[PDB]
Formats: C-alpha cells, sequence, structure tokens
C-alpha cells in the first residue's frame, strides 16, 4: 500500500569552474596594424 | 650497442673558460655561460652569471 | 624558534593590564590560497630624455602566465626569457634600440601572497654608432650607451628562492608566544599561545592565565599579535617572545618584551 | 596508477571492510607527446592540478537534517502480544496502523499497543541533531528543507608543469619538397600546414 | 650514419681507437641544480636488431 516518489535533476560539476567550454558567435572582423616608418635617418612608430 | 659516457661537467666559477676537443669517439664539447649550479649543499659557487 | 628581529623591555605593576604589542604586516595572510604564489615581473621605462615623457610599461610576465607585450608595435621588439621565473633571470632585450627607446628602464618583481616586491633600474642611452657605445655605472644603476639599430640587453637577475618555484613546503604564517619566566632559558620558555593563519589557536597555563594572557581575535587579518595580560600577577614577569614564521617566504622574525612586574608595599 | 575501479578499505584489527566503485582511470599527460613521467629538463606549460592544501574556494555541497530510521531490536514478539524495549536511556517513537495511525513516545519505557502482529508497529530513535548529506540510501524528513552548506576541499588550480623536449629532427634536401628523418622513442604528435590559401592541414602520431 | 647499423665501428672489440658519429647535441642547462642534458639518436644496432 506504500508508495515512493523519486526525482532527479542535473547541475554542472564543481570542476567546471575551470573546465568550461563557451560558445561564441563572431562577426565583422576588424584588423589593426603596427607600422614602423623611417625617414631621414629618423624612426617613428604608429599603430592604427 | 653503445653507452653514452657523461663525465660530470667542468665548472669554472665567476670567470671564463673555453672548449677543447679530444680524441674520444663522437666527442662533443660545449661551454655555457650564465649558468647557476645548485646542489644539495646549496649554491656551489658565486658570481651573478 | 625565530631569529632576532626586535627586542624590547617593559615594566608594569601587578593588577594592571599589560600590552606586549607584537605585530608584523608581513604576517598578513590571504584567505585565498588559489595559486596565491603568483609572481609578476614587469618592465617600466621612463624616457627622461624626452623632457617629461610619459613612462612606457613595455612588458608584463606572470609566473604560470604569458609574456604579454603591452603595445602591439613593441611585439618582437621587447623580449624577456621564457624561463625567467624558472631560472630567476628577468633581463630585457630590445631587438633594435632607437632614439625612441632611450630612457631609464626599471624591472619590477612583485609577489602577491607575501605582498613583497623588488626592483632595479638600468639606463639605456642611444648613441648613433659604435664609436660611443659602452656600459658604465652611474652610482645607483648600470647605464648602457647602446648601439642604435642593433639589439641591446638590459640585465637584471634576481637570484633568490622567493622568485623560484622549487617546492617550499607551502608554509603559511604561524606565531608562537612563549614566556621565559625568571630563571628559565629562551627557546625552553613555557609556551603561552600558538596561532596560525588558518585561525588555529592554542592556549597554555591555567584557565585564568588563558583569560588574562590572550592575543587579539583577528591577528592574521591585521598582521597583529599583540598580547594582552590582564590583571598582571608578579609571576607573569619574564621575557615574552613572539616567534613569527612563514617558511614559504622565509619570515623568521622574533619580537620580544622583557616584562618585569612589580608590586606595591 | 590507473586501473578499472577505485577501492577504499579499513581494517578494524580483527575485521576488514572495503567498498569499491567502477571507474575508468587512464594515465594522461599534457603536451604533444604522451610520456610516462615528466623529465628533469624541458619546457614549462600550463596545467591544472588539485592543490594539496585543506583550504578551498570552489564547490558548494548541501546538507540537511536526517530522516527517520527503523529497527527490529526495538520490538520483540516472542509472545503473542507485542513487546517494545527501546534502548536504555534513550527516547523512542513507535507507530502502527491497526485501527488507526496510533503513535507513542517512550523514554526508557516499554509501552504497549492493542494490535499484536509483529510486522505492525515500527520504532524510530529520532534525534534530528546532526545534519547529513543527501544520498540515495537515505530518507528525507517530511520538512524537506536545506539547512547548511560545506566546502569541498582540494579544488583545481592552474600551475606550471614540465614537459619534455623531443629530439630535434634532421632536415634534408629535396626540390620543391622536404624529407624529415623523424626520431622519437615515445608517441609524439607532428603537425604542419601550408601558408597559402589552402590550409592543407596535416597531423599525425609517430611512435618510433 | 646515425640510427642505422654500423654506427659504432672499432677495428677490434678491445681497440682503444674508435670512430663513430651518432648525432649527440648538448642542451643548455635550464634547471636550478647541476645537470647536463644530452639528446641523441636511437642506437643503430638496436634498430637493425
Ligand atoms: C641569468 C644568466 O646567467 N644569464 C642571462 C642570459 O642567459 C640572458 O641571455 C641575458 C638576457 O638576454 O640575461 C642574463
Ligand atoms: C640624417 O642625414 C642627414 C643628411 O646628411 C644628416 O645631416 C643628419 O645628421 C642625419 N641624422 C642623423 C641622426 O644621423
Ligand atoms: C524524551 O523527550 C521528552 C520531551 O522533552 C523528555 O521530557 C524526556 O525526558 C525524554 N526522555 C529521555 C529518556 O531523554
Amino acid at each position: 500500500e506504500n508508495t515512493q516518489l523519486s526525482e532527479a535533476y542535473v547541475e554542472f560539476a564543481p570542476d567546471c569552474t575551470i573546465d568550461h567550454a563557451v560558445a561564441l558567435k563572431v562577426h565583422t572582423a576588424a584588423l589593426k596594424v603596427g607600422l614602423r616608418i623611417v625617414y631621414g635617418n629618423t624612426t617613428a612608430r604608429l599603430d592604427t | 650497442k653503445f653507452h653514452t659516457v657523461v663525465p660530470s661537467p667542468q665548472v669554472k666559477c665567476c670567470g671564463s673558460l673555453e672548449c677543447k676537443a679530444s680524441s674520444k669517439a663522437d666527442y662533443t664539447c660545449r661551454v655555457f655561460g650564465g649558468v647557476y649550479p645548485f646542489m644539495w649543499g646549496g649554491a656551489q659557487c658565486f658570481c651573478d652569471s | 624558534s625565530s631569529s632576532l628581529v626586535s627586542e624590547s623591555v617593559v615594566s608594569l605593576a601587578a593588577g594592571t593590564q599589560a600590552v606586549l604589542r607584537c605585530q608584523s604586516p608581513r604576517m598578513v595572510w590571504t584567505q585565498d590560497r588559489l595559486n596565491d604564489r603568483q609572481r609578476v615581473v614587469h618592465w617600466d621605462v621612463y624616457s627622461t630624455y624626452y623632457g617629461d615623457n610619459k613612462m612606457e610599461r613595455l612588458c608584463d610576465m606572470y609566473s604560470a602566465g604569458d609574456q604579454r607585450v603591452y603595445s602591439s608595435y613593441n611585439q618582437g621588439r621587447i623580449f624577456m626569457p621564457q624561463n625567467a621565473f624558472t631560472d630567476g633571470n628577468f633581463s630585457l632585450v630590445i631587438k633594435d634600440v632607437a632614439e625612441s627607446d632611450g630612457g631609464i628602464y626599471s624591472c619590477n618583481l612583485h609577489h602577491h601572497y607575501c605582498h613583497l616586491y623588488e626592483t632595479v633600474k638600468i639606463q639605456l642611452d642611444v648613441t648613433k654608432k659604435a664609436k660611443a657605445a659602452k656600459e658604465y655605472w652611474d652610482g645607483e644603476k648600470a647605464v648602457i650607451v647602446a648601439l642604435e639599430g642593433s639589439t641591446v640587453m638590459l640585465p637584471c637577475v634576481n637570484r633568490n628562492q622567493i622568485w623560484t618555484e622549487r617546492h617550499l613546503e607551502e608554509a603559511q604564517q604561524v606565531v608562537h608566544w612563549d614566556r621565559q619566566l625568571p630563571g628559565v632559558s629562551h627557546d625552553r620558555a613555557d609556551r603561552l599561545l600558538d596561532l596560525y593563519a588558518s585561525g588555529e589557536r592554542r592556549a597554555y597555563g591555567p584557565p585564568f592565565l588563558r583569560d588574562r594572557v590572550s592575543v587579539n581575535t583577528n591577528a592574521f587579518a591585521r598582521g597583529d599579535f599583540s598580547l594582552r595580560i590582564d590583571e598582571l600577577e608578579r609571576a607573569d614577569e619574564g621575557i615574552y617572545s613572539c616567534h613569527l614564521h612563514h617558511h614559504y617566504c622565509g619570515l623568521h622574525e622574533r619580537r620580544v618584551f622583557h616584562l618585569q612586574v612589580t608590586e606595591p608595599a | 596508477p590507473p586501473g578499472d575501479s577505485v577501492t577504499v578499505s579499513i581494517t578494524s584489527g580483527a575485521s576488514e571492510n572495503s567498498c569499491t566503485v567502477e571507474k575508468k582511470i587512464r594515465r594522461k599527460f599534457v603536451g604533444r607527446e604522451e610520456y610516462l613521467f615528466p623529465p628533469v629538463h624541458g619546457k614549462l606549460v600550463k596545467c591544472h592540478v588539485y592543490d594539496h592544501l585543506k583550504e578551498t574556494s570552489a564547490g558548494y555541497i548541501t546538507m540537511h537534517r536526517p530522516g527517520p530510521h527503523a529497527y527490529k531490536s526495538y520490538l520483540e514478539e516472542a509472545s503473542g502480544e507485542v513487546y517494545i524495549k527501546p534502548p536504555s536511556g534513550k527516547n523512542v517513537t513507535y507507530e502502527c496502523k491497526c485501527g488507526d495511525y496510533s503513535t507513542g513516545i517512550v523514554s526508557t519505557r516499554t509501552k504497549m499497543n492493542g494490535c499484536t502482529k509483529a510486522k505492525q508497529c515500527i520504532a524510530y530513535k529520532r534525534d534530528q541533531t546532526k545534519w547529513v548529506f543527501n544520498s540515495p540510501d537515505l530518507i528525507r524528513h517530511t520538512d524537506h528543507s536545506v539547512q547548511g552548506k560545506l566546502h569541498i576541499p582540494f579544488r583545481l588550480t592552474p600551475t606550471v608543469c614540465p614537459v619534455p623536449l623531443a629530439h630535434t629532427p634532421t632536415v634534408t634536401k629535396w626540390f620543391k619538397g622536404i624529407t624529415l628523418h623523424l626520431t622519437a622513442t615515445r608517441p609524439t604528435l607532428l603537425t604542419t600546414r601550408k601558408l597559402g590559401l589552402r590550409a592543407d592541414a596535416t597531423a599525425e602520431w609517430i611512435t618510433g | 650514419n646515425p640510427g642505422a647499423f654500423g654506427d659504432i665501428q672499432a677495428s677490434s672489440l678491445d681497440a682503444t681507437d674508435i670512430v663513430a658519429r651518432t648525432d649527440i647535441r648538448l642542451l643548455k642547462p635550464s634547471v636550478k641544480n647541476i645537470h647536463v642534458p644530452y639528446t641523441q639518436a636511437v642506437s643503430g644496432y638496436e634498430m637493425w636488431k
């Protein structure tokens, strides 16, 4: 006549705190260039 | 089958040294500066690099 | 037992609350033991030649971390050995020194858990060619009159155990308050209190002495180990000695109070 | 070292008790070449290791009060009539349903019930003092509430690890190509790719 | 030729004079203590075996 109720669920393991894998969506790639220019035995920097 | 003899390294401390060749088979020699030998007793000798 | 760092003498009357103030900020401890043994070596150059020119933080490196070059342009130009922390060498290499690179560089090592730091300065003067390139000592640093358009190496190597990853027993801050009573010898003194950075506390003597002899509640959160001795009894005299130890960092401090008690007539 | 199961045993001087569980343990190591144990000389790389220190700052384990517990020694049925003998100096509750859900409390006492069947009444040594971790082998008190938490020690951390430097290959000469005399004593991973439009990715594991 | 038969050759088994090349290259020390790391090709005789 008795009865028993059983339930189960899931959660991320503690070690996940360092083993996580994250999914990303990327778009509109942008590019940055560092140029070094030399003129009249003088050196100049830039990054644009 | 052969056997690689590895005599303990020469150490010249806080000065300079130069490599020297020998007549032994496959003899290979090489110096290294800036080394810092350490051993169970501690630092073997003393001059920074 | 801890080596001599501070020794002092105190005198008070019986029935009064004594305060033997032992403190060591280097005994401060971090509750976070997650690789707390992080070391960061970074190079900071100030171009004093260019008038008041903002100093450039050329490069960072973290033990168990990358050698991040701060500015994209300097990538490749600035180099530090990859085994720097393994061997203790933290010297810098500038692949092609130019007039823009001239200035006083300064290597700085920082140890987070010990909250310690060190640093040394090296100058880099840029001369046009080899007819005036050399090295000398100014009085507080080594100065390199560097060959413009060629690689130049700025030396600094910290040969100490604090900056190496060899096992150190992972020690943490610990403290021992002893009381060498009159006629007793030091390092045999009856232990009065024992403390650890983890909050472990041990008391000695009769319960009344434990109530009277007591160290502050949050010692290691403040780097404080002051010993209160409430309602002094003349038997509470002697050489109180607080041994503070941190073997992972090398702390072996001794802080002593010669508390001689007196009584009325 | 690896195996197929994990076993924990304790010897009580005269008796020994062990409990085990299946688990696929296989030796693994970091780098592009699977060695046995790290050598004295080699490069330094990032790894993740469990700190050997009690202090932890990762994980969160629950804890709540225990459920009831049954026992047979609390009731005796040598005679036709029931008999309950709760442990001396210990409170006990007893329950059975004959006629109604009759329950009683006994403090070092042997109370009686009208119904006679041995199976009928059951006894709890209820204390509800110490909390317990949830497990399939326990039962839940009717409240079903979370009471406290605890830290799981010995948690992960990133740290430097040593890895071997494999024997450097010998490059050869070949018109519009190369031949590599690759020498290695343990499994190693070789990879390459062209620098043009086509990736032409190539990867291989070399044993000897 | 390293990694092949006849890497070590001696006019007689107990000849003091030996001629052999087996591609031994030293490596710079990079550890606290004293230690000479040598990297070498697998013995030719064993691979022929
Ligand atoms: C650059 O070249 C010019 C052309 O003669 C010269 O006058 C000048 O001194 C040079 N600058 C440097 C820094 O050498
Ligand atoms: C059982 O619990 C009741 C309720 O407080 C108490 O009065 C009694 O003394 C307890 N009996 C024993 C044996 O502890």
